[PDB]
């Protein structure tokens, strides 16, 4: 298993997708012309996971760019590495959902889904061994939220035995003031819970709290938030892109990280935001989490730790055992050896050492609890529905999405209270 | 004749096969291109090393081996490594998508697509044998291929070759180098379905080898290369009786008669000495008595367990190098009067001794020192059931909550297979208690 | 010697049949697993066609 097909949908999906392709491109020594100019053969070892080999030794991202608004078409191509994307993998509309989940999932989104699916198949047809899909998108918008989930369920029909990965950005009143975001988020997780295998919860409330309180940014940009997303997106995919033993492909990660098919929502962490002891405890700290969840308010089902840079593996092994035994109360005992660690020699650009954390923690319920609380504060009033009922939807979909997300929470709590 | 065919399954099995065949080539004077200038009979012959190496007209000595993995990564290194000329390409079988640490994928979904090709290539090795003795299967307990595909393979070999002997070298999982949380599952599953089809299984606890490398060889953080070069020495001691001769050489099958009192009780404990660095071996070579004493130090065992708290049903000593029976008997007498070796009351207490005079060799750039004499002890002790108990407990912790079980049901398996495999292990743990109680 | 032959042959026979059943039973379970998730995905398409047509009315 080698090739991953990447999809970016919506404003956020295309933005965080661009800076993801920018970072790993620098790590793999690839300029915007698709030419290789690195000095370690370990950069070309698994280049096929994310890059096709074109004519003349040029590397083209296996990326598909989607948006119902033709705004982002310019921005991507105008931004760095805009040419690197193949022109035909650009599929766009003219009128977007306007932050309406229904428009992106059932009407204007369903009118465009056949177009992107055609690009998915050609990109998948020439895969030696298609490994799976990863989607970048927001859950509080229209296209990435509504049409992203529809695209997942459509790809899953044609590839039911492949891994479906998503980098789902969650809404937060601290970043966006759009009122219909708790609606779009709940309807999305209702779909993600059923049709995806792995979901990295990139919580915007977390990203801002770090930029404001940690990095000391009064009015941080979307770029300041996205520099965090790019840092972690590179971290969680390190084991996929470089020769390694642990979680080297999406399925092995899934088997290691997901004990119950619905509890597949991960709490990513990153450090720094330097010695191995400090990297470890910071990596396990609440402030370094990219989801607004205190891991010590719940329990860990599984954890994947990734250290990058030149360092003593003996020290890493000792510190990972040290943090586990000193915090044993936060690791369910009915899953032995549920913390796995990987070390990559090459570090991310700008740092000597770094640590990326992927945690399946029952504390993620705090994130879903906050959304459902903001959801029920508008559903109890029956507010702003005509933007959704006017597109053909009924109350059944809203109440069913509400019930399913609250079920996810109680299931995370059911295994938090489980004993031996 | 009495040829022996080796089958290496999955990453661990393949990478251990690399270390073993390299060591074999060094021990027999075989060059990376297969040439052996000492072999004066070209194209054939019935020498002792021909149990493991066939011969071509061009003078190439070819391992009687098959390398199979459901992913090309690990075997590709064989195709381009130092010994790429040693194997004909038909011996290195690869798929394109591995089992992803899932027993179900290795035994069913993916494994069933390549099993017929593997058996066909094994058949072509068997066809060159004038008196095939049996198979040596190297695999991990925890990997999806090493567990699922091995058991599928072992089942098919029982059909295609009857009760032709099948021996295992099994890698028992350890958290220091483990790669999957579900390794307890794959271990119980593969042990249950293989138990009927295996005549003798040498378990190698990765944590035991890991500790030996850290403790005895100044390796702060042992890698698979450190572990596999130590494992190959043990495998070499065991197969040395088949690949060499000598007036005092005792055939492995003769040890096997003493080691397997009942079909299911076929898991010998291996302990190897001396594991010593060149810096410490310099100007100090260990006598026969010293390496024999080390065989009863639990820290030198291949599986973590306490034989002092169990009973012995057999004790075999496989000596290698400069060793004469006089020193052996003296060392055994010292031990029998200074160690805690209790036997079950239904089997004799004599130690079975074998000596191959061909001295052990080291792989260049290795860690262990070149010693004049080495010894591997094979003992059938009830204490090895401790290794089952540790695995069965981890299995129970996860299975009580059905954790990760959906990954197996999704591939076609049923919960019944989990409980059926677990109770086979429960009965196996119980079988080891029964053989230890005294007669009445 | 005829009993030894009968024993080995019966060991081969029953091993061949238990494996045949397992490989057939495993295929039926995996297919039913996939058949279930696809029939549940098409019902999302029936609900989608029913939604986009309910807009007109
Ligand atoms: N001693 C030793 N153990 C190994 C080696 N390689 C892997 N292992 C162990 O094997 C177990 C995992 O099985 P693998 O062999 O890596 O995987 P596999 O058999 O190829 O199965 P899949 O990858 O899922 O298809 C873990 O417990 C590892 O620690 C090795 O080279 N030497
Ligand atoms: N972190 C981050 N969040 C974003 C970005 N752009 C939009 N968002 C979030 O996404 C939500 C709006 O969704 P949007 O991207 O407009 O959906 P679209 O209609 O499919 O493009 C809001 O909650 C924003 O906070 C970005 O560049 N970075
Ligand atoms: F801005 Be999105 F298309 F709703
Ligand atoms: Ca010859
Ligand atoms: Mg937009
Ligand atoms: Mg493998």
């Amino acid at each position: 298993m080698r090739e991953i097909v990447h999809i970016q949908a919506g404003q956020c999906g295309n933005q965080i997708g661009a800076k993801f392709w920018e970072v790993i491109s620098d790590e793999h020594g690839i300029d915007p012309t698709g030419s290789y100019h690195g000095d370690s053969d370990l950069q070309l070892e698994r280049i096929n996971v994310y890059y096709n080999e074109a004519t003349g030794n040029k590397y083209v991202p296996r990326a598909i760019l989607v948006d119902l608004e033709p705004g982002t078409m310019d921005s991507v191509r105008s931004g760095p590495f805009g040419q690197i994307f193949r022109p035909d993998n650009f599929v766009f509309g003219q009128s977007g959902a306007g932050n309406n989940w229904a428009k992106g999932h059932y009407t204007e989104g369903a009118e465009l889904v056949d177009s992107v699916l055609d690009v998915v198949r050609k990109e998948s047809e020439s895969c030696d061994c298609l490994q799976g899909f990863q989607l970048t998108h927001s859950l509080g918008g229209g296209t990435g939220s509504g049409m992203g989930t529809l695209l997942i369920s459509k790809i899953r029909e044609e590839y039911p035995d492949r891994i479906m990965n998503t980098f789902s950005v969650m809404p937060s009143p601290k970043v966006s003031d759009t009122v219909v975001e708790p609606y779009n988020a709940t309807l999305s997780v209702h779909q993600l819970v059923e049709n995806t295998d792995e979901t990295y919860c990139i919580d915007n409330e977390a990203l801002y709290d770090i930029c404001f309180r940690t990095l000391k940014l009064t009015t941080p940009t979307y770029g300041d938030l996205n520099h965090l997303v790019s840092a972690t997106m590179s971290g969680v995919t390190t084991c996929l892109r470089f020769p390694g033993q642990l979680n080297a492909d999406l399925r092995k990660l899934a088997v290691n990280m997901v004990p119950f098919p619905r509890l597949h929502f991960f709490m990513p962490g990153f450090a720094p935001l330097l010695t191995v002891p400090e990297l470890t405890q910071q990596m396990f700290d609440s402030k370094n989490m990219m989801a607004a969840c205190d891991p010590r308010h719940g329990r860990y089902l599984t954890v994947a730790a990734i250290f990058r840079g030149r360092m003593s593996m003996k020290e890493v092994d000792e510190q990972m055992l040290n943090v586990q035994n000193k915090n044993s109360s936060y690791f369910v005992e009915w899953i032995p050896n549920n913390v796995k660690t990987a070390v990559c020699d090459i570090p991310p650009r700008g740092l000597k050492m770094s640590a990326t954390f992927i945690g399946n923690s029952t504390a993620i319920q705090e994130l879903f609890k906050r959304i459902s609380e903001q959801f029920t504060a508008m559903f109890r009033r029956k507010a702003f529905l005509h933007w959704y009922t006017g597109e053909g939807m009924d109350e059944m979909e809203f109440t069913e999405a509400e019930s399913n997300m609250n079920d996810l929470v109680s299931e995370y709590q059911q295994y938090q209270d489980a004993t031996a | 004749m009495r040829e022996c065919i080796s089958i290496h399954v999955g990453q661990a099995g393949v990478q251990i096969g690399n270390a073993c065949w390299e060591l074999y080539c060094l021990e027999h004077g075989i060059q990376p291109d297969g040439q052996m200038p000492s072999d004066k009979t070209i194209g054939g012959g019935d020498d002792s090393f021909n149990t493991f190496f066939s011969e071509t007209g061009a003078g190439k000595h070819v391992p009687r081996a098959v390398f199979v993995d459901l992913e090309p990564t690990v075997i590709d290194e064989v195709r381009t490594g130092t010994y790429r000329q040693l194997f004909h390409p038909e011996q290195l079988i690869t798929g394109k998508e591995d089992a992803a640490n899932n027993y179900a994928r290795g035994h069913y979904t993916i494994g069933k697509e390549i099993i017929d090709l593997v058996l066909d290539r094994i058949r072509k090795l068997a066809d060159q044998c004038t008196g095939l003795q049996g198979f040596l299967v190297f695999h991990s307990f925890g990997g999806g291929t090493g567990s699922g595909f091995t058991s599928l393979l072992m089942e098919r070999l029982s059909v295609d070759y009857g009760k032709k002997s099948k021996l295992e070298f099994s890698i028992y999982p350890a958290p220091q180098v483990s790669t999957a949380v579900v390794e307890p599952y794959n271990s119980i599953l593969t042990t249950h379905t293989t138990l009927e089809h295996s005549d003798c299984a040498f378990m190698v606890d990765n944590e035991a080898i890991y500790d030996i490398c850290r403790r005895n060889l100044d390796i702060e953080r042992p890698t698979y290369t450190n572990l596999n070069r130590l494992i190959s020495q043990i495998v070499s001691s065991i197969t040395a009786s088949l690949r060499f001769d000598g007036a005092l050489n005792v055939d492995l099958t003769e040890f096997q008669t003493n080691l397997v009192p009942y079909p299911r009780i076929h898991f010998p404990l291996a302990t190897y000495a001396p594991v010593i660095s060149a810096e410490k071996a310099y100007h100090e070579q260990l006598s026969v008595a010293e390496i024999t004493n080390a065989c009863f130090e639990p820290a030198n065992q291949m599986v973590k367990c306490d034989p002092r708290h169990g009973k012995y049903m057999a004790c075999c000593l496989l000596y290698r190098g400069d060793v004469v029976p006089k020193d052996v008997n003296a060392a055994i007498a010292t031990i029998k009067t200074k160690r805690s070796i209790q036997f079950v009351d239904w089997c004799p207490t004599g130690f079975k001794v074998g000596i191959n005079y061909q001295p052990p060799t080291v792989v260049p750039g290795g860690d262990l020192a070149k010693v004049q004499r080495a010894v591997c002890m094979l003992s059938n002790t009830t204490a090895i059931a401790e290794a089952w108990a540790r695995l069965d407990h981890k299995f129970d912790l996860m299975y009580a909550k059905r954790a990760f079980v959906h990954w197996y049901v999704g591939e076609g398996m049923e919960e019944g297979e989990f409980s059926e495999a677990r109770e086979d292990m429960a009965a196996l743990e119980k079988d080891y208690e029964e053989v230890g109680v005294d007669s009445v | 010697i005829q009993k030894a032959i009968e024993e080995n042959n019966n060991f081969i026979k029953m091993a061949k049949e238990k494996l045949a059943q397992k490989m057939e039973s495993n295929k039926e379970n995996r297919e039913a697993h996939l058949a279930a998730m696809l029939e549940r995905l098409q019902e999302k398409d029936k609900h989608a066609e029913e939604v986009r047509k309910n807009k007109e009315l």
